[PDB]
């Protein structure tokens, strides 16, 4: 599960939390890209 | 901006995209906002009144202060 | 005199009748509007029930009308 | 546990049946499910059932002085009879514990 | 006379009687409204509805209908 | 003459009664229509509660209308 | 007479009451309607609770009949 | 005197009819308001709705105002 | 005859107080249903929570039913 | 003496339609104020509206008080 | 006799009261059921407030019925 | 004496009248309240549709006034 | 005889005047139920803010209970 | 003895009167408390609406208070 | 005897008023608490909102009191 940064609230939550999983792993790949 | 880079980055007098409850027109000092977007056409009126289209696949919609930010997704 | 009293309280009852109409068919009215704003590419669909529903909260209240007019005019 | 059981199998028989009513048998059946709220509660219940049940014969009886339905009356049967079923727990659970 | 004043006292309730039925269908016809916006895909399953709903909140209507008539006309 | 003025103002309000029923049934009519909006799919389990939920919003209307019939035909 | 007409006023105010009895369970219905779109798979629970939760909402409106029963004869 | 004191309760009554109607018809009016909000854009279909939707929230309240004319000038 | 006109429109007021009680019942279990949808693996409070809830909505419908029966019986 | 009596409460009655007519310009007003927040940029489409839709909320009330005018000074 | 009317209507206003109590409670209710959807966890606080929120929404009706029994047995 | 009746009851009508106006008024209110949360820098907007609009929402509650002192010194 | 008849319509009016009382309380004690949910950590705000609120909401009913007994007993 | 009872009658009607008033001015008053939770950092704007818009709200209750003293005491 | 059946039945009118007060002042409770939730760190402007809000909801009903114990005791 995903870690805290330290219409509705939790419907636009639904859809972050998958997106934003999908950008930190695409973060990585270039990251790592970079890195080879 | 999507994934891959800034798709609009410069001045716009309003944007008309479709939220998830309904039709969404953002005008300047518009109260801070957060809303995902279904897909289908965005309206941008840019800079002195020249208006532009574009078929978005959806995404989110950050409102604040002065600018409105569209974070769309590829698909 | 006396009978006509009672026919006369009775328009007025009637009159009052029609609050409640008025009250529901502004409801109906009120969809109309609200749903324009989410989809004006359905205005097909919603000018075509706007028809049918409107008629629907009229009704009732043209009955009320003519029962007034009947203890109005016998 | 099983007792209430054969209880409640025979008040839905009772239920299910109808047919006539059962207003005085309602009476009955609040007493036998009893042994404020505990002597008063209790009696409302049960009645409720059986003034459901009358109503089914005040609508039948009256609708026939009209010209000289059944639907609506055939499934309400089912329903009461399981608030019965249902009185059994309020009862039973709130005394076993705590 | 007095007869008559009863009757027509009870013609204006029958007509006050109506200020909810009005109200009770507008409800109804206002979410087929609110349902198109959302599922315009949905109007063959909405209109369908739209007959059998609207018919229930109308009937109640129209037997008090009967029942004024009966108090006017005896 | 004075006993019927008692009878007759009974029935009308056992009409101001039916402004209630149309109500509560308005109420349930209206779920239904929004209901099939989010699960057109559904539409079996809807259509088998439109049958239940409506019934019984109808039947105290019922009552109601043959307690005005007895109070207008003894 | 004059003791009939407090009888048969009082079936009508009786009558009156189930304007009120109608609109709450209409309250209850209706979300079950609600309820049935979010979860099809809780229809177990629903169906189960539809039976508890009218119930309820009928037995005043039960206990009301027999009071206007009780006006009307005796 | 005794005649006109019905005619002139009856004025009051129908008097208290507008109080719905201003209600209902403010309902319609406050939907065109929200729906400006959303889509200024729409505009011309909300400015088309406005007449035809207000003009249905009027009528009954000007059928009132002909029967409390009948009521207070015969 | 006149002492009775008072007992009797007695009742029809007690039955008139019970148009509240359904209606706030009915908003305690349209509760239930909505939660059903949310959390059906909290059944278990639900329903304990059922029986408490509809309790306390029941009670004072059924103290409004003796004192219609002591009006009419007494 | 008796006639004015008759008059004098209808006047009354009169001031009390007005307890609605209220009600329902607020509706409208209350709309304009939410509109503003979301979209002060469609303060033209608004104040356009306001008069519009301001004027049709007060009409209603202006034909009462000729009509309590008529009541008190014939 | 007439002194009778007095007291008998006053129990029936008293139970006309209890309208409201019943839908107070009702509103307290509602709130549990749809608090042990979102936090099935803090049922302890629940538990405890259920009773202390459900006393206070009792009381009053509590009272209303000892004015009825002084009503009704002098 | 008899007269007077009339009048001060029509005091007593004006009085209840204005139940509704402040009910109108705190709606128009409300919103400008809610209003400054979300657009605090649209004050200025909110500041001058505050005089409009509660001029419009007082104005029907001073000629009910007028009408009450009317009523209460001839 | 007369006079109690006076006092006693007094005390039933008294009696309605609670069906708000137990509205309003209860609209505070939902909020309590509510916000347990949101935080069950500001509980300790949450409980001494039930004392305060809840005593203002009962206050009102209290000084009715008084005026009641007033009537009643002298 | 009977013109004060239309007096008395009258200071009655006008205390129902203020059930509206306390109603819309509440309204008024959790408008702010939603207010202050959303921003916290606006109550210079919060508090200098928070008079204006409540001086609104209570000024026809006191209108209200001067009308009762006046049938009370002339 | 007659004088204080209208003394006697204004307590009641007075009474009734009561039913207003307690919810308005309930809505302003309640928004103390959802409040709260959202923002336990701004309990330091709740509070003192809390006394000032809730001292305007009180007053108009202490006048009302005042009136009641008027009608009552001279």
């Amino acid at each position: 599960p995903a870690v805290i940064e330290e219409p509705d609230e939790n419907a636009i939550l639904n859809d972050l939390l998958p997106r934003s999983v999908a950008t930190q792993v695409f973060a990585a790949l270039l990251e790592n890209a970079a890195s080879e | 901006v999507s994934p891959e880079r800034n798709l609009v980055s410069v001045p716009v007098r309003e944007v008309r995209l479709p939220g998830a409850d309904g039709d969404l027109t953002a005008m300047p000092g518009h109260a801070p906002a957060i809303v995902n977007l279904r897909p289908g056409l965005v309206t941008v009126v840019a800079g002195d009144g020249s208006e532009t289209e574009f078929a978005v696949t959806g995404g989110f919609a950050e409102i604040n202060n002065e600018s409105v930010t569209l974070l769309a997704e590829r698909g | 005199n006396l009978g006509q009293l009672g026919q006369y309280l009775g328009a007025g009852l009637a009159c009052v009748g029609m609050a409640g109409a008025a009250m529901g068919v502004g409801n109906v009215a009120g969809n109309y509007l609200a749903g324009a704003l989410r989809n004006p590419s359905a205005a097909a669909s919603q000018t075509a029930t706007l028809f049918i529903g409107m008629a629907f909260a009229e009704a009732l209240g043209i009955f009320s009308f003519l029962v007034a007019l009947l203890l109005l005019f016998a | 546990x099983x007792x209430x059981x054969x209880x409640x199998x025979x008040x839905x028989x009772x239920x299910x049946x109808x047919x006539x009513x059962x207003x005085x048998x309602x009476x009955x059946x609040x007493x036998x499910x009893x042994x404020v709220i505990e002597l008063i509660s209790y009696f409302v219940r049960p009645v409720s059932h059986s003034i459901r049940l009358a109503g089914n014969i005040m609508a039948g009886h009256a609708v026939i002085k009209v010209f000289a339905m059944y639907g609506l009356e055939v499934l309400v049967c089912l329903i009461q009879a399981y608030v019965f079923t249902i009185l059994t727990c309020v009862y039973l659970k709130d005394a076993l514990h705590p």
